[PDB]
């Protein structure tokens, strides 16, 4: 329950890194759990360095999503004023 | 006799919630004739209106 | 034209870039001149978002509304005792 | 083209009008001034943003994707506006 | 020429009540009539009008007439007490004019420089503002056939002046008015939303039964262009579409940030002087 929570911890969202310095996340020398997590981190695989791409990640905007639900927040609520009225 | 009286308290008790939400509905239809008679007494009067002089 | 290199907006103003720098960055610290120069690249940006108005009737109200419930702490704390 | 991504590039109208790059721009903004076009040339990448359209013909097997069209428009519209009165029928009364 | 025509409450009823005149004898055809109208400007207003008896052969369905006296001298006891009231043209009750309604406009053209015809309606049904109004001109054709008249559209809008107001305004006594801010906007949202559904549904279901049936043709003196009109704009992002939604979050952004600021200042207000209006009449009386 280490092991899976420091993958669940890690990312999202971190910056750039490079290999070396995550031969010392895992440690060992190179262990099959560096294939393990870089797959389900994904995240991304570079060469000798690692990426957040692309980016960030998603990049929420986030639109007019929330403005339906804006709508909706005074629709209700304007059913409140009349609740008054 | 207990449980006789017991099916005859909420007759009246449903009668008065109902009366309930008609007063309500009642009371909101006239709350906006008031809100109406608000629109008459500000429209009322003139425009134009003649000024004079007070004592 | 907001942004500009700086060798020739000094050549349109003639003199030197080290006074056109400290000057044009002073007028930034003056705020009449809404911008900023890019000494990296020798740019200059100018952008504005001048509006604070909404914030500006936020605050008058809710600064004051603090006042307000502590003059409500006289009356709704007096019942008390 | 769906679109719009009205927004267009130099290498379309080039590579189309088998034109050089020089006289794109006398092409699109003349144009701009038949009157079939009002949109603007993005010249940083020689790109080209067209605005509006100038309608001509169109065909069969049309009247039914513009009843596709129409349909979704119609059903979003009762879908959206039934739900909104939908929450405030009660309170009217 | 003639753009917007200002239908009152008063000619509606005018041919309506004409409607019940010969209504209650019946029996087929239409209820038509002279229309007084009053030109101040381009756009057109109507106050009063008179309607004719009228009778139209379907043997023959191309058969009409009036009474010219009935125009005449009526026209000359309406002027006499009014000499702001002339006749703009005819009317008729519908509910679509058959192809023989045009001469009638062109017997009438030595009346009026331009006669306008109004198609009403006298049982409310669909799909809003009811009547219509349809002006006399000749727009030739772009496949340059001999001159024929195909009458134009003029949008017709309902209003009133002074006493016109007072009856019908007494006379509605029936939904509340507005009321301002709350049922008004939202029942128009319903009503030019669901009403604007069926209209182009209905009108592109016309739009593929004329195809299907009634060629020629209608396909295409307009079709072609005014379909492609309807592929003007699909319209969707990206891109600057999408830069317009988070902008438009942007304009949402004061006007509900000015919404908690009445909710604060409301409920400062009026739950402080509530509360003390209360604590000190519970505590003074008890």
């Amino acid at each position: 329950t280490i092991r899976d929570e420091i993958a669940g911890c890690i990312e999202k969202a971190y910056e750039k890194i490079l290999f070396t310095e995550a031969t010392r996340i895992l440690f060992f020398n190179t262990p099959k759990k560096m294939t393990d997590y870089a797959k389900k981190r994904g995240w991304v695989l570079g060469p000798n360095n690692y990426y957040s791409f692309a980016s960030q990640q998603q990049k929420p905007e986030d639109t007019t999503i929330p403005s339906t639900e804006l709508a909706k927040q005074v629709i209700e609520y304007a059913r409140q004023l009349e609740m008054i009225v | 006799d207990l449980y006789s009286r017991y099916k005859k308290l909420q007759q009246e008790l449903e009668f008065l919630e109902v009366q309930e939400e008609y007063i309500k509905d009642e009371q909101k239809n006239l709350k906006k004739e008031f809100l109406h008679a608000q629109e008459e007494v500000k429209r009322i009067q003139s425009i134009p209106l003649v000024i004079g002089q007070f004592l | 034209f907001s942004r500009v290199q700086i060798e020739h907006i000094s050549s349109l103003i003639k003199l030197s870039k080290a006074d056109v720098e400290r000057k044009l960055s002073q007028m930034i610290l003056d705020k009449k001149f809404h911008g900023i120069l890019d000494q990296g690249e020798g740019v200059l940006i100018i952008f504005d978002e001048p509006p604070v108005d909404k914030t500006y009737e936020a605050a008058l109200e809710t600064i004051q509304n603090m006042s307000k419930v502590v003059d409500s702490l006289y009356n709704k704390a007096k019942k008390l005792t | 083209r769906p679109a719009n991504h009205r927004q267009l590039t130099f290498e379309e109208i080039a590579k189309s009008a088998k034109i050089t790059v020089n006289e794109v721009e006398l092409l699109v903004m003349k144009a701009l001034s038949v009157g079939l076009v009002k949109g603007s040339i993005d010249e940083v990448d020689k790109r080209v943003h067209m605005t509006w359209v100038q309608p001509r013909v169109l065909d069969l097997q049309q009247i039914k994707g513009m009843k596709d069209r129409l349909e979704f428009w119609c059903t979003d519209v009762k879908s959206m506006e039934m739900l909104v009165e939908h929450q405030a029928h009660d309170i009217l009364t | 020429a003639v753009q917007k025509v200002v239908v009152h409450p008063l000619v509606l009823l005018s041919v309506v009540d004409h409607f019940n005149r010969i209504g209650k004898v019946g029996n087929q055809k239409r209820v038509v009539g002279v229309l007084l109208g009053s030109w101040q400007k381009k756009v057109l207003d109507v106050s009063n009008s008179f309607a004719v008896p009228f009778d139209e052969d379907d043997k023959d369905d191309s058969v009409w007439f009036l009474d010219h006296d009935y125009l005449e001298n009526m026209y000359g006891m309406f002027k006499k007490v009014n000499a702001r009231e002339r006749i703009v043209g005819w009317y008729h009750t519908g509910p679509k004019l058959h192809k023989n309604d045009i001469a009638i406009n062109e017997l009438m053209k030595r009346y009026c420089p331009n006669s306008v015809l109004v198609i009403i309606d006298v049982k409310p049904k669909d799909l809003g503002l009811p009547t219509e109004a349809y002006i006399s001109v000749e727009e030739v054709h772009d496949d340059g056939t001999p001159t024929s008249k195909t009458f134009e559209h003029v949008t017709s809008e309902i209003g009133a002046e002074e006493a016109e107001e007072v009856g019908v305004e007494h006379l509605l006594r029936d939904i509340k008015d507005t009321t301002v801010g709350t049922l008004s906007q939202r029942i128009t949202n319903q009503v030019h939303g669901l009403k604007g559904l069926n209209s182009k549904l209905l009108d592109i279901r016309s739009y593929l039964e004329k195809v299907a049936t009634g060629k020629l043709p209608i396909n295409h003196q307009i079709i072609y262009q005014l379909q492609d009109v309807f592929n003007l704009l699909p319209d969707v992002s990206l891109q600057e579409f999408v830069k317009a939604f988070y902008l438009k979050t942007n304009d949402q952004m004061v006007v509900v940030y000015l919404a908690s600021l009445i909710r604060s200042v409301v409920a400062l207000h009026n739950l402080i002087n509530n509360k003390i209006a209360n604590r000190d009449a519970e505590k003074k009386e008890g």
